[PDB]
């Protein structure tokens, strides 16, 4: 059996989230933790919980795996009725992208050596930003393999080369010693409804009806900020010259942009007037 | 060895503190549950033990299954003994204290201890033990005090309508100076 | 039962760790020696003036 | 009580002739249960009319649950024809 | 084993924190950029300017330290033995009644020269002819405090690195406002202090810059209460103008 | 001065609460109407719980005989001392219920509850949310001495207000969660109409709801709690009469006011549309 | 737009470029300018510079 | 429309959290810049669109990627210029009648200057171009900061007075950076007033360019 390209990681949502929310904890050093499931076949592996690891006191190192600890929380989590089986484990790479150091090495033998298909998974929690999070799996490439100039594995599937690997980790021996796994999320129905509602503001809030005295000082203030950018605007159209700079304008315009604060005042304006609008009067029908 | 979820049917009845039994009976048998609360944790360190009142103002559940010992203790330290038994609502409390699970696969077996006279209609006995054998819970009853005429066969008629299987044992303990924990290591509630 | 050193390229660094001379074992206004790599202080250089003055 | 929410303004006669109390003492009784904080209001005496911010919420029975019905029934009715009104305006108003 | 297996962190000074938990720090080498602390370590504790390590490798604030301590600061702190009695000093049992009032009367009770109606004595310089002993004064009136002294000879502190030459003096007074009750005695004044520059020499500039320095130190927009600071020197016709003022 | 226990004035509830919450039903109760129970963790406040994580506890109840419910105390202590060696800031903040309704072995669940927190509180969550706004339902127990002599002082949930805000890395997490779906470029309007329609969707409901109940008290079928008739009588009492005439003129002034002003808005952006299309012409021309 | 908007996240991904001011030229495309802090060398040209 | 919403994705990943120090000088186009560093080097590279390319033209304080070394944002103002307006801290609290009467000694330039701070309407319509700068000048020990701390005081503005030998920071030419610093948080400040004493400490007369 030749591990093959067409491996694929499934990674909870529980599990990410868990994973992002210990490293933003621990976002200053590195926080190791392990995954919980089992292998569901040859290519694919997936991933439902993670626990965190009360780690000693070393910022630079994960030598202190303490077993013990696994123990208690893997019989624990038997009697939960959760009896799966560590899939893998995960630790935080801050600002250093994902890579295999030495001593991350080191534990990825450590751990193959009970198990061939283990996982490894590093999650940056600073470059995970709003909208696209920066996490991989990493599994070690065998030196024997390496030393015979053979290919690590046989590709069947391109799907794990649709991610461009990091010049970092292409610095930190990927593909020598290691290699990256694709990684995509299981994502149940549930999941999304409840999802969606979090987002979804208050019924009311739609009710709070803004004072109108304020609401009046906004106005107010918005006019006269349209006049001081439209006296603004008229000496930027005027003084326009025939050879008019765009790189000039972009870098220094009148008013930093009259047009621009323009708009976004006669925007927020209009809407800040027409929603105390609906809110008065829906109200002035149904009460 | 099986998992067992145990929830310790203690009496507060009058008839704990009776000076005959040991030095106290109340003692006494404060003695025996932490002996088999020690007994069934040492088994598996999976088994959830718990503790219940018969008597009193009402049937009140104190721990229902635990396994931390120092709960344990400290509830048997501040019990307040007293009332008359409801083994009726005693023993409905108790199968509602053996349905307090976290591991869904454990068994569920009551430990019934009676000091006190019975003064329960055959009728019902044999009623609640019928919804104990609906719903699989294992009866071990504790006889223990002077034996009235009449508690003896109550017991015996209850154990037998919930009697599964030989999973239900009656234990007689006759008065005297040997202590109940000594009794009750030789009895089938500590081999299983 | 803090350390505190400068490096010879006007930086400082210091290790919530002493290193392999424990703080009596050293006194300030030393120089030792310490780890390029890991920015470690390995071991204590005995002492050298000028060779102006030597 | 028996006024609507409306209709908070009464005349001092009405309370006079209700209690058979002078106009003096009308005006003393109204000022003494509203400072006790029984009542909230105000009172004109141009025309002597006494506007109460004093309403009260309890002791009723089916007779006024049933009146509720009645309102709530109207109610329904005017929340659905301004539903009818909003759905007839957006066809040709959300097609654009 | 497991005690060299870490890495030390960067040292730095921030400058102020732009966001609730952007802050722009210059570190001990150079260009600052902005990072983050701990999400424990009481931002609010980060003062505006404060000395705490960060993420060597993350450049990410860890913990805070306090001030500098300026190894040559301890070099002239905890260098001077000396244990002089006053019985030992003689030939000056008036002037060492005057230093006395001069020095320590001022930390004995200032409020009697309050309700005199004048400030307490600033600092008093030494006028002797050379190889009359002022130094054995200084020597002895360190036996005032013993620990609350501070006495730089004045020539060692200087330096011919960029600006280090005013870093001492800067140290100086800054170890000096750490502990309020002290003094600082500056034997061999006359170099640093000098009369002018002339444009002559490349040092002078800096040299002067350095006297400067610490005549601002001294009384620039900032008094230096609790402390005074006492100098000698055998040349009082080659000390600057500025210097022989009343503020100086 | 007896009520030294601090009210809960607020809980806030994060999402990976709830889809540790939602993954428990499905794993325990995908194809049971079984109700599955667990224990927040978290961090009180200021009168505000925090309720940081939660994890599952595995729960029965009889379909039979509801008053019986299997839930132990063995698992749940030993995770307490495992959490809390993970992160020491979390402590046991309250137990969650994954259903529609309150059952009345709620109270003993939260009585057995109360000895490992003090002010422990109640969140029913609805796993599958058919109604339109927030899934979370607060509560904490209050012995209520109810005037009436012949009752024992009798314990009762009183609802608090329940809240959902993201931290900064569950925000961006749920962001990416929601990409496929969310909206970030509705103007605002689009969003405040609709949440305004949603209301009145609810309070004309909620009228019909409640001459619906007034035609049950006629019929004899169901009395009411004088509290919450006082509250509906109470409603009634503050409506404001909407055909006051000085007020209709407040009405006229501020519509005008509000119109004119949007006349400003309109005609300025006349003057910089009809600019952009002249500037538009001119590049095309060029 | 996207496409490009898209683009620049590479483009910032990039290292930057060097500002250059060329002291002396030499024919065939050689450049010796002064670097900020360091000073000159020797250097070929672009393929698109007059 | 759908996926240009993820335009935001841009700024989130320019950002970052680890950005650096910057300083803006010029660009050569949009979505191309020439920047001043701290590294008293210079680089050029593209802008960060997601960011008001109308700032500040002359200078200002921007990021920079620490491998690309480009903008992702910009702070705001962040110097050692120290709190100018400390309050009580920074001020001498002097009686204007000062170390003798100096009714016209410095009283009047004193102020004009407030004349030229305040009534800013007055040295505006006469058309006179009040002064631009103050430079005390005199003999040694005139209680050399006396009239300039009074003026400190009387004053509604905020003060900077900085001794002319601090500019000589430890870190090559940090100082000129330093100097420029002051100006900028002066004018960015309010309608304030800054003391550069020991003026001669950085006015020099000859140099040794050697």
């Amino acid at each position: 059996p030749t591990l093959d390209t067409s491996e694929q990681v499934y990674i909870s949502s529980l599990a990410l989230l868990k994973m992002l929310k210990h490293g933003r904890a621990g976002v200053p050093m590195e926080v190791m933790g392990l995954m919980l499931g089992e292998f569901v076949d040859e290519y694919t592996v997936k991933v439902v919980d993670v626990f965190a690891m009360p780690q000693s006191g070393t910022g630079v190192s994960v030598e202190a795996v303490d077993p013990v600890f696994q123990t208690n929380m893997l019989d624990m989590l038997k009697q939960i009725g959760r009896p799966e089986m560590v899939v893998g484990w995960y630790h935080s790479h801050p600002g250093f992208g994902c890579w295999l150091s030495g001593v991350d090495i080191n534990t990825q033998q450590s751990f193959e050596a009970l198990n061939q298909r283990a996982v490894a998974v590093v999650v940056d929690p600073i470059q995970s930003v709003k909208g696209k999070v920066v996490m991989d799996a990493f599994r070690l490439i065998n030196p024997q393999t390496m030393m015979l100039g053979q290919e690590p594995r046989q590709t069947t599937s391109n799907l794990g080369h649709l991610n461009k690997p990091s010049i970092q980790a292409l610095i930190h021996g990927l593909n020598r010693h290691y290699y990256s796994i694709a990684i995509n999320y299981r994502k149940n129905e549930l999941e999304e409804k409840m999802l969606l509602n979090l987002h979804k503001k208050k019924w009311n809030d739609g009710l709070t009806l803004k004072k109108f005295d304020v609401h009046s000082k906004t106005n107010e203030q918005t006019v006269q900020e349209m006049l001081g950018l439209a006296i603004k605007y008229n000496k930027a159209v005027q003084e326009e010259d025939e050879l008019t700079p765009e790189k000039l304008v972009i870098a220094k315009v009148g008013r930093q942009d009259a047009k621009k604060h323009l708009e976004e005042h006669v925007s927020n304006l209009m809407s800040s007037n027409i929603i105390q609008t609906l809110g008065t009067m829906l109200d002035t029908v149904i009460f | 060895m099986v998992l067992e979820a145990t929830m310790i049917c203690i009496d507060n009845s009058e008839w704990m503190r009776n000076g005959d039994y040991s030095p106290n009976r109340f003692q006494a048998l404060s003695d025996a549950v932490n002996l088999i609360c020690g007994a069934k944790t040492q088994s598996n360190p999976e088994n959830t033990v718990g503790i219940l009142t018969m008597a009193g103002k009402g049937v009140r559940v104190l721990v229902t299954p635990t396994s931390d010992l120092g709960k344990i203790l400290a509830c048997m330290h501040g019990l307040d003994i007293g009332g008359e038994m409801n083994l009726a609502a005693g023993i409905q409390v108790a199968q509602l204290a053996l349905k307090h699970r976290q591991n869904k696969k454990q068994q569920q077996r009551i430990i019934v201890f009676a000091g006190s006279p019975v003064n329960y209609d055959k009728k019902v006995l044999e009623m609640i033990g019928r919804k104990l054998k609906k719903n699989s819970v294992a009866l071990d009853v504790v006889d223990f005090g002077e034996d009235e005429e009449g508690k003896s066969e109550k017991l015996e008629a209850l154990v037998a309508a919930v009697n599964n299987n030989e999973t239900s044992h009656i234990v007689h303990v006759p008065p005297g100076g040997i202590a109940l924990s000594d009794v009750l290591i030789s009895t089938p509630i500590f081999t299983g | 039962k803090c350390v505190v050193l400068k490096t010879s390229t006007r930086q400082t660094i210091f290790l919530p760790v002493v290193g392999l001379v424990d703080p009596d074992k050293l006194k300030p206004g030393d120089l030792v020696g310490v780890n390029k790599d890991s920015y470690l202080i390995l071991d204590t250089l005995p002492s050298e003036y000028d060779s102006r003055v030597k | 009580f028996n006024r609507p929410a409306e209709d908070r303004t009464i005349p001092l006669k009405v309370i006079a002739e209700r209690t058979r109390l002078s106009i003096e003492d009308v005006e003393y009784l109204l000022m003494k249960s509203l400072s006790v904080h029984l009542i909230e209001g105000i009172i004109d005496q141009m025309e002597g009319t006494v506007h109460v911010s004093w309403v009260q919420p309890r002791v009723l029975g089916i007779p006024q649950i049933t009146s509720l019905r009645d309102r709530l029934d109207s109610w329904l009715g005017k929340v659905n024809t301004a539903l009818l009104s909003v759905e007839a305006e957006t066809p040709d108003l959300v097609a654009s | 084993l497991k005690s060299l297996q870490s890495v030390g962190q960067i040292i730095g000074e921030v400058l102020r924190p732009l966001d609730d938990e952007r802050l722009i720090v210059k570190a001990s080498s150079g260009p600052r950029y902005v990072v983050g602390c701990r999400s424990k370590v009481d931002k609010e504790k980060l003062t505006s300017g404060t000395r705490v390590v960060l993420d060597m490798t993350t450049l990410t604030i860890m913990r805070a330290l306090p001030r500098e301590v300026d190894p040559v600061v301890y070099n002239m702190l905890h260098e001077d033995p000396g244990n002089i009695s006053y019985s030992a000093v003689g030939g000056l049992s008036d002037q060492i009644r005057e230093l006395r009032e001069s020095i320590e009367l001022p930390l004995m009770n200032p409020e009697l020269f309050i309700r005199v109606g004048i400030k307490p004595p600033k600092g008093v310089l030494l006028y002797g002819p050379p190889g009359t002993g002022k130094t054995l004064l200084a020597r002895a009136i360190a036996s005032n405090i013993d620990a609350n002294f501070l006495k730089v000879v004045s020539s060692a502190i200087i330096d011919k690195y960029i600006g280090e030459s005013a870093r001492l003096i800067r140290e100086m007074f800054n170890y000096a406002r750490e502990h309020q009750p002290c003094i600082i005695f500056m034997d061999e004044i006359d170099a640093i202090g000098g009369r002018r520059f002339s444009e002559g020499t490349s040092a002078d500039r800096e040299i002067q810059r350095t006297l400067m320095e610490l005549l601002n130190q001294l009384d620039g927009f900032d008094q230096l209460g609790k402390v005074k600071m006492i100098m000698a020197t055998n040349r009082p016709d080659v000390l600057d103008p500025a210097l022989l003022r009343p503020g100086r | 001065q007896i009520f030294s226990s601090k009210s809960i004035e607020k809980v806030v509830v994060h999402p990976l609460v709830l889809l540790s919450i939602v993954d428990h039903y499905n794993r325990v109760a995908r194809d049971t109407k079984k109700r599955v129970i667990g224990v927040l963790l978290g961090s009180t406040f200021k009168g505000t719980v925090d309720v940081t994580n939660s994890y599952a506890v595995p729960f029965e109840e009889d379909d039979k005989d509801s008053s019986i419910w299997f839930l132990d105390h063995n698992y749940h202590e030993s995770m307490f001392s495992m959490f809390r060696r993970i992160n020491a800031k979390e402590h046991v903040v309250g137990w969650y219920s994954t259903g529609p309704k309150l059952r009345e072995n709620d109270l003993d669940v939260h009585r057995l509850f109360s000895d490992y927190v003090p002010n422990p509180v109640l969140v029913i969550i609805d796993v599958q949310p058919e109604e339109l706004g927030i899934p979370t339902k607060a509560y904490y127990a209050v012995e209520e001495v109810k005037e009436n002599a012949t009752q024992k002082s009798q314990k009762v949930f009183v609802h608090v207000p329940s809240e959902i805000a993201a931290h900064e890395v569950e925000e961006i997490g749920v962001e990416h969660l929601l990409r496929d779906v969310k909206d970030t470029t509705i103007s605002t309007l689009a969003t405040e109409v609709t949440g305004k329609l949603g209301a009145l969707k609810g309070l004309d409901a909620r009228l019909r709801e409640i001459r619906s109940y007034l035609e049950l008290v006629i019929q004899e079928k169901l009395p009411l709690n004088h509290e919450i008739l006082y509250h509906l009588q109470d409603v009634f009492n503050l409506l404001p009469n909407l055909s006051v005439l000085e007020l209709v003129k407040a009405f006229a002034v501020k519509t005008n006011d509000m119109m004119l002003v949007i006349y400003l808005s309109s005609l300025i952006r006349s003057v910089i549309a009809l600019h952009n299309l002249i500037n538009n012409k001119m590049l095309n021309k060029e | 737009h996207v496409r490009a908007l898209k683009e620049e996240l590479q483009l910032l991904q990039e290292p930057g470029s060097y500002v250059g001011e060329v002291v002396k030229v030499m024919g065939k495309s050689k450049v010796l300018v002064k670097v900020h802090p360091e000073g000159k060398y020797v250097v070929d040209i672009d393929k698109n510079i007059d | 429309k759908r996926e240009h919403l993820r335009a935001q994705e841009e700024v989130k990943r320019i950002q970052s959290v680890p950005l650096v120090i910057g300083q803006f000088m010029e660009m050569v186009d949009q979505n191309n810049g020439i920047v001043g560093s701290t590294t008293g080097s210079n680089y050029y590279v593209r802008i960060l669109s997601t960011i008001n390319r109308e700032l500040l033209k002359p200078s200002a304080s921007v990021a920079l990627h620490r491998h690309s070394n480009a903008l992702v944002d910009v702070l705001p103002p962040e110097a050692d210029s120290s709190i100018s307006l400390l309050s009580q801290s920074e001020k001498p609290d002097v009686s204007y009648n000062d170390i003798g009467g100096c009714d016209i000694q410095k009283q009047e330039i004193r102020e004009a200057v407030e004349l030229p701070l305040t009534h800013h309407d007055l040295y505006k319509q006469i058309g006179i171009d009040p002064p631009r700068g103050v430079l005390l000048y005199g003999p040694p020990g005139t209680g050399k900061t006396m009239l300039a701390k009074a003026v400190a005081n009387h004053t509604t503005a905020a003060f900077i007075r900085v001794v002319g030998s601090e500019f000589v920071q430890k870190y090559l030419g940090e100082g000129p950076r330093m100097v420029r610093d002051v100006f900028r948080l002066a004018k960015e400040n309010a309608p304030a007033i800054i003391f550069i004493d020991e003026v001669d400490a950085i006015a020099t007369a000859r140099f040794d360019a050697q």
